RNA sequence: UAGCGCCGGAGCCUCGGUUGGCCUCGGAUAGCCGGUCCCCCGCCGGGGUCCGGUGCGGAGAGCCCUUCGUCCCGGGAAACGGGGCGGCCG
RNA sequence: UGUGGCGGCCAAGCGUUCAUAGCGACGUCGCUUUUUGAUCCUUCGAUGUCGGCUCUUCCUAUCAUUGUGAAGCAGAAUUCA
RNA sequence: AAUGCGAGUGCCUAGUGGGCCACUUUUGGUAAGCAGAACUGGCGCUGCGGGAUGAACCGAACGCCGGGUUAAGGCGCCCGAUGCCGACGCUCAUCAGACCCCAGAAAAGGUGUUGGUUGAUAUAGACAGCAGGAUGGUGGCCAUGGAAGUCGGAAUCCGCUAAGGAGUGUGUAACAACUCACCUGCCGAAUCAACUAGCCCUGAAAAUGGAUGGCGCUGGAGCGUCGGGCCCAUACCCGGCCGU
RNA sequence: GGGGGGCCACGCGUCCCCCGCGAGCGCACGGGGUCGGCGGCGAUGUCGGCUACCCACCCGACCCGUCUUGAAACACGGACC
RNA sequence: CCGCGGCGGUGCGCCGCGACCGGCUCCGGGACGGCUGGGAAGGCCCCGGCGGGGAAGGUGGCCCGGGGGCCCCGGGUGUUA
C-alpha cells in the first residue's frame, strides 16, 4: 500500500544528477518518466527530470499545476520547508554521512579512543545485566 | 582506391591517411573535391586554425 | 540524415540564382529539424529540389539560423504530421507527443518511429508540427496526463547503482 | 499504452467479515473461512471504509494484459463471498440410454463410486476434493448434489466426476451416457 | 578472506558470470545454496533446454561424451566452467577456488553470506515474468537427494531461529545498558555524534 | 598396525602464498524491520492490536579490535574486574 | 533442383442437398537430396568399382501398437489429423 | 586557365603467355561454389587489426623499438574495454532473437500485442446481453416429375407500418418444421467495421550428439533509434637506432 | 581636421611638398641534459652475466618441399644420420 | 711520496633515490571576451501599474451524490472569488 506519491506539489529529494543532494518542488507532470520540477528556495531552476533520479518525500505543498516559480516560491516559504526537512531524520543522516566523510585523521584517532572506551563502558553493564538476569532465575 | 580518385589526391598532395592541405575554392577545385569527397574530410578554416 | 542526439530547430531561407529571365526570384521558408545546420541545409535542398525545380547549385542559402523555444517552461501537446516509408509500401501519421521544446518532441518522435515501425530516419519525412490544444488532442496515451489533480506512485522502484555496493549484505528493497 | 490507473470495486455485504494479510484475503461468515493468495498478481488491495464495507483494487502503471487481472481478483473476492454466505450447490444428472448409472456414496461424501456405466464391470472411484460433499439427492430420478464453499473444489469435483464417465470409440453424438452438470447455484435462496 | 554467497534468489547466469571474474581475481568464492538459484523464462522451456543437453552425448561410447551433472552445485560448477579458460592452467587454478554446495553446510551455517544485487531475480527481472527453481529442474531431470536437503536445511533454520532470538535478546541488553550508563558515557557519545558516526 | 605411535627445548633444508576479524534469522518486494505484551492460544513459541523507524541508522554507505614500549604521581572507569589448574552441558 | 518425391495458399467444381467429412481443376508458393540430370571443386606415384549375407546406430515424411481429436463415425470395419 | 610534378631519350633484358574473386553493367542456363564478357579494385605475390574459424569481406598494407591516438570492430564471463544509478520505446516463443559477404526460408494467415489510415453511430440515448414479429398480394411469375420468402436464372415493385426484404440459416417428391436483418422492452458511456504497418506465433520434415563461437542471457547480455566514456593494428603523430 | 592608458616614438641645424664602430655587468620559456646532489651494501655467502643448460606460466602458434586460381590437407616425395 | 686540496676531462663494483631544464603527450583547476531575434526564456518591483478580454487539465463558492470529526472524496454549473 503507498503512501508518497507523484502529485502537483510534492517535495522530492534529488539523488544523484548534477543538482544531487537537492530538494525540489513538481509543479506538473510530461510524461510516464519525467515531471517539469521547480526548486525555488533549494538554487535549481524549472526544468524538466526524470522520476528515476528523485526520490519524493512527504511534504506536501499547495500551489496549483503551472503556477510559475513566484508561487512556488510563496507555497514553499509558507510551508517552511527548509527547516522541516533538516528536522526530519533523512537529513540528519545525510548530515551524519557528509561529517563521516569530511572526518579527518586527527579526528579519527579521538573518535578511536572516545569509542573504545565508551564500548567498554557499555560492555561492562552488559555483562552485569547478563549476571543479574540469571541470578534472578536460576 | 580508383585511379581517378588517386590522380586528383596526388594532385591535392594528400598521399598519406590523415594528411591536411590547404586549397583555395573555385570551380576547378569543387569539382574535384567532389570526385575526391568520400575519401577526404574539408571545410572552411578559422584563423585560430590556421 | 541520422538523428543524432537532441535535434535542433532550424529557419531555413533560401532563394534561385538571379537571372536575366528572372531578376529576382521569390525567397523560401522552411522549418528543417536536424542536428546542426549543414544537416539543416542539406535537408533543405532536398525537400525544395523534392516540391520545386530548385537545386544548390542553381540556388543559394540567403539564411540559416537556430530558431529557439519561445516557451521552454510550460508542457506542451505536440501534433506531428509524419510521412515514412515501410518496406512495402508509403504512409501518412499524425501522432501526438508532450513535451516543453518543438525540437524535443520531434526528436522523441523519431526514437517513437524507429521503435515502434522500425523507421530509420532517412525515411521519415515530417511535414508539419503543431502546438495543439489539450481539448483538440486524439491520443488516449496524452490525454490521460489532460488531469489537475494527477496522481500515481512509483510502484516498483528497480535499484540501479547494483556494482558500487556489489558484493552487499542486506537484499535490497524496492518498496518506497 | 500504460493507464496510470485501473481500480475496480467489490461491495461486501454486513454479514461477512474480511481481512488482508498483504495479498492473502481471508473471508469469514456464516458457513466457514476461505483464504486466497494474489501474490501473483501484483496489485494493490486496499480494505477502506470504516467497518470495512468495501474493498478496492488497483493497478498501477500496467498494460492491456494487466488491466485484465483486476476485475478477475474482483471476481474471485465476490465468489469467496457468494461461496461463505450462500455456498455453492452443483446439482447434476446422470443421463443413460440402457444400462442404468449405478451411483453409490462412500466416506461420508467424499468418494463416490460408479458402476454399470455403459454396461461395464469396471468400478469408477471418484476422490472429491477436500472441503466438497457429494450426496445422492431426492425428488428426481438420478441426480448428484455437490456442496461446498469453493467454487473451484467444488467445480473441479465436479469435472472429474463429469470426465470419469467418458465413452471411447465410440460415436459420443450417438453414445449421449454419462454424468452431466445440469444445474450450479446456491445451497441456500437469496 | 573468502567470500560466502547465497544461492537463493539469484539468477544463474548472472550469478556465475559475477563468480568467474572473482574466482580469476585470485579469490576464494564459496557458492552455497545452489537449489535456491533460479532461471529466467518458463519452468517448462528450462526443462527442455536441460532435456536437450540430455539428449548430447557421445554416440559410440557415452562413457567419454558430456557429463551431465544432476546436482544443482554442479549445474552451476558446469556453468561457471563455461565462463572460464578451464583448459589452461590459470583456468583449473581459478576452478579449484570455487567451492559449490547444496543446503548449507556445517561450515558455513554460522558464518554470514553475501548477497549479490546484479545477480538477484527482484532486480533483474520483471515481476510479470515467469521463473524456474534449479532444486525443482534438477530434481526433475535426476537428483535424488531434494528431499534430503530440505528437511536438514529446516532443521538448520529451526536452529538459526534460535540464534536470532539470543542475538536480540543481546540487543535489547545492550540498547538497555546504553540508556543505564548514559550518565557516564555522555562525554564520549556527543564526540561521535559531531563526527557522524551516531547520528 | 612390526623400531613405531601419543604428549611436554634447539637449530638445518625445501615449498610457498598472505600482511586484522565479522561466531549465522527466515525471507518479502504493490512491501518490510524492531518493540509492547494491557488481549487471545500453546510449547519462553503462534495470531491480532498498539507504538516507533522505512531512501533501510537495531544502516555491509555497517559493526568489532586497534600495538610505540616502560616509569612516577594524580583524576575518570572497574570492584560482580584481568590472568593462571580439575569437572558438567551443548 | 530442371526432373523425381513430399507439403502448402485460393476455391470453379465432385460429394443425392453441401466449396473446404473426404477430395479438388485453372493458377501459385515452398521443402528434401532415399530419383535421374546439370556442373567439374577434391582424388589418376590408385579412396577396391553392383548386389546379397551379417551387424550396429540414427531420421520421421507413422504401417501396426499407447494416448487422443474429426467423419458422409448407429455397431463392426474403414478414412482424415 | 586551376592544381601538382624535374623531365627527355637509347641499348641489352629475365620471367610470364592455365588464372581466380568482388560492387555495378551483362550473355547462355530452372539454377549452380556453373559457363562466358566490360570497368575498377583485390587475391595470386601480402603479412597486420576485425568478421569465432577463413585466399578474395571491412579497415589498413609491413625496417627494429618506446610513448600517445585511432580505423573497422567492439566493451556480462571466456576476453582488453560501459562495474555509465545512459535515454525512449517494442517484444514471451512448449522452434524466441542476436550484426555486410554469410552460411538457412516463401505465399497465406492470428480476437497475441503495439502503432496508424479510412468509414460509420452515440444522450433525438448507441455495441453487447435477455422477448415479440418475419407475413397480405404470393403457393410471385419463371423452368420443371414439383420446387410454394429457401434446389437454378431475368427480376426485385405496393399496403399496413414501431416494424416486415420476391430473403441470409436447417429440411421434404412438393409439404410440414425452424431463425439473423428491422422494431420496441430493460440498461447508461463511447462503440463497430474494413484495411495497413512493427515484434512474436502457425505455415516449418533427415538421418553420429550440436552449436547467436561457447557459457548463458528475458527491469536483456534480444530488436529499432540514439548519447557520453572506454579498448587496441605493423595504420597516424613525436622521439631513438639500422639501411636505402 | 579644430579647440587615464599604451606608443619597436625621444636628437640638434637647415633646403623642401602636404597645414654607419658607446662601453661594461649579470638574468634567462633562447641553435637536443645536467647536477659545482645524495643514500645503501659488500671475502666462503654474496654481487653482475641480456645471450647459452633445464624447468614453470601468459599470449601466439597446423609440416616442410613442390605443382597449383587455391595446400595443414582425406594431393605426391620424406623413419634417422 | 703525501693532502681524501683546487679547477679540467673520464667514470660510479653493484643496487637505488632526488632536484631542476628541454622535447612529445594525456588530463585537471581558474579567469576574460565576441556573436545571435544586438539571444530565446526566466527572476524582482502588489499578478510591476492601468484598461480590455479568453477558457479549463475549473480555484473559490453553490448544488448533487458517500465514507467521516467542520474536514476528505466523486460529479455538475461556471470566468474569478
Ligand atoms: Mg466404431
Ligand atoms: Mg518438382
Ligand atoms: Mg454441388
Ligand atoms: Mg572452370
Ligand atoms: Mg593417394
Ligand atoms: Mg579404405
Ligand atoms: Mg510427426
Ligand atoms: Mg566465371
Ligand atoms: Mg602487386
Ligand atoms: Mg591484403
Ligand atoms: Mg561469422
Ligand atoms: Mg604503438
Ligand atoms: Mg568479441
Ligand atoms: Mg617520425
Ligand atoms: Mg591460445
Ligand atoms: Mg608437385
Ligand atoms: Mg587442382
Ligand atoms: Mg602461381
Ligand atoms: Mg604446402
Ligand atoms: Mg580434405
Ligand atoms: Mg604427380
Ligand atoms: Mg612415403
Amino acid at each position: 500500500v503507498f503512501r508518497r506519491f507523484v502529485e502537483v506539489g510534492r517535495v522530492a529529494y534529488v539523488s544523484f544528477g548534477p543538482h544531487a543532494g537537492k530538494l525540489v518542488a513538481i509543479v506538473d507532470v510530461i510524461d510516464q518518466n519525467r515531471a517539469l520540477v521547480d526548486g525555488p528556495c533549494t538554487r535549481v531552476r524549472r526544468q524538466a527530470m526524470p522520476f528515476k533520479c528523485m526520490q519524493l518525500t512527504d511534504f506536501i505543498l499547495k500551489f496549483p499545476h503551472s503556477a510559475r516559480q513566484k508561487y512556488v516560491r510563496k507555497a514553499w516559504e509558507k510551508a517552511d520547508i527548509n527547516t522541516k526537512w533538516a528536522a526530519t531524520r533523512w537529513a540528519k543522516k545525510i548530515e551524519a554521512r557528509e561529517r563521516k566523510a569530511k572526518m579527518t585523521d586527527f579526528d579519527r584517532y579521538k573518535v578511536m579512543k572516545a569509542k573504545k572506551m565508551r564500548n567498554r563502558i557499555i560492555k561492562n553493564e552488559v555483562k552485569k545485566l547478563q549476571r543479574a538476569a540469571l541470578l534472578k532465575a536460576s | 582506391v580508383s585511379p581517378k580518385v588517386r590522380k586528383v589526391l596526388q594532385l591535392l598532395r594528400l598521399r598519406q591517411i590523415f594528411n591536411g592541405t590547404f586549397v583555395k575554392l573555385n570551380k576547378a577545385s569543387i569539382n574535384m573535391l567532389r570526385i575526391v569527397e568520400p575519401y577526404i574530410a574539408w571545410g572552411y578554416p578559422n584563423l585560430k586554425s590556421v | 540524415m541520422k538523428a543524432s542526439g537532441t535535434l535542433r530547430e532550424y529557419k531555413v531561407v533560401g532563394r534561385c540564382l538571379p537571372t536575366p529571365k528572372c531578376r529576382t526570384p521569390p525567397l523560401y521558408r522552411m522549418r528543417i529539424f536536424a542536428p546542426n545546420h549543414v544537416v539543416a541545409k542539406s535537408r533543405f535542398w532536398y525537400f525544395v529540389s523534392q516540391l520545386k525545380k530548385m537545386k544548390k547549385s542553381s540556388g543559394e542559402i540567403v539564411y540559416c539560423g537556430q530558431v529557439f523555444e519561445k516557451s521552454p517552461l510550460r508542457v506542451k501537446n505536440f501534433g506531428i504530421w509524419l510521412r515514412y516509408d515501410s518496406r512495402s509500401g508509403t504512409h501518412n501519421m499524425y501522432r501526438e507527443y508532450r513535451d516543453l521544446t518543438t525540437a524535443g518532441a520531434v526528436t522523441q518522435c523519431y526514437r517513437d518511429m524507429g521503435a515502434r515501425h522500425r523507421a530509420r530516419a532517412h525515411s521519415i519525412q515530417i511535414m508539419k508540427v503543431e502546438e495543439i490544444a489539450a481539448s483538440k488532442c486524439r491520443r488516449p496515451a496524452v490525454k490521460q496526463f489532460h488531469d489537475s489533480k494527477i496522481k500515481f506512485p512509483l510502484p516498483h522502484r528497480v535499484l540501479r547503482r547494483q556494482h558500487k555496493p556489489r558484493f552487499t549484505t542486506k537484499r535490497p528493497n524496492t518498496f518506497f | 499504452m500504460k493507464t496510470i490507473l485501473s481500480n475496480q470495486t467489490v461491495d461486501i455485504p454486513e454479514n461477512v467479515d474480511i481481512s488482508l494479510k498483504g495479498r492473502t484475503v481471508i473471508v469469514k461468515g456464516p458457513r466457514g473461512t476461505l483464504r486466497r493468495d494474489f501474490n501473483h498478481i501484483n496489485v494493490e488491495l486496499s480494505l477502506l471504509g470504516k467497518k470495512k464495507k468495501r474493498l478496492r483494487v488497483d493497478k498501477w502503471w500496467g498494460n492491456r494484459k494487466e488491466l485484465a487481472t483486476v476485475r478477475t481478483i474482483c471476481s474471485h473476492v465476490q465468489n469467496m463471498i457468494k461461496g461463505v454466505t450462500l455456498g455453492f450447490r452443483y446439482k447434476m444428472r446422470s443421463v443413460y440410454a440402457h444400462f442404468p448409472i449405478n451411483v453409490v456414496i462412500q466416506e461420508n461424501g467424499s468418494l463416490v463410486e460408479i458402476r454399470n456405466f455403459l454396461g461395464e464391470k469396471y468400478i469408477r472411484r471418484v476422490r472429491m476434493r477436500p472441503g466438497v460433499a457429494c450426496s445422492v439427492s431426492q425428488a428426481q430420478k438420478d441426480e448428484l448434489v455437490l456442496e461446498g464453499n469453493d467454487i473451484e473444489l467444488v467445480s473441479n469435483s465436479a469435472a472429474l466426476i463429469q470426465q470419469a464417465t467418458t465413452v471411447k470409440n465410440k460415436d459420443i453424438r450417438k453414445f449421449l451416457d454419462g454424468i452431466y452438470v445440469s444445474e450450479k447455484g446456491t445451497v441456500q435462496q437469496a | 578472506q573468502v567470500l560466502v554467497l547465497d544461492g537463493r534468489g539469484h539468477l544463474l547466469g548472472r550469478l556465475a558470470a559475477i563468480v568467474a571474474k572473482q574466482v580469476l581475481l585470485g579469490r576464494k568464492v564459496v557458492v552455497v545454496r545452489c537449489e535456491g538459484i533460479n532461471i529466467s523464462g518458463n519452468f517448462y522451456r528450462n526443462k527442455l533446454k536441460y532435456l536437450a543437453f540430455l539428449r548430447k552425448r557421445m554416440n559410440t561410447n557415452p562413457s567419454r561424451g558430456p557429463y551431465h551433472f544432476r546436482a544443482p552445485s554442479r549445474i552451476f560448477w558446469r556453468t561457471v566452467r563455461g565462463m572460464l579458460p578451464h583448459k589452461t592452467k590459470r583456468g583449473q587454478a581459478a576452478l579449484d577456488r570455487l567451492k559449490v554446495f547444496d543446503g548449507i553446510p556445517p561450515p558455513y551455517d554460522k558464518k554470514k553470506r553475501m548477497v549479490v544485487p546484479a545477480a538477484l531475480k527482484v532486480v533483474r527481472l520483471k515481476p510479470t515474468r515467469k521463473f524456474a527453481y534449479l532444486g525443482r529442474l534438477a530434481h526433475e531431470v535426476g537428483w535424488k537427494y531434494q528431499a534430503v536437503t530440505a528437511t536438514l536445511e529446516e532443521k538448520r533454520k529451526e536452529k538459526a531461529k534460535i540464534h536470532y532470538r539470543k542475538k536480540k535478546q543481546l540487543m535489547r541488553l545492550r540498547k538497555q545498558a546504553e540508556k543505564n550508563v548514559e550518565k557516564k558515557i555522555s562525554k564520549f557519545t556527543d564526540v561521535l555524534k559531531t563526527h557522524g558516526l551516531l547520528v
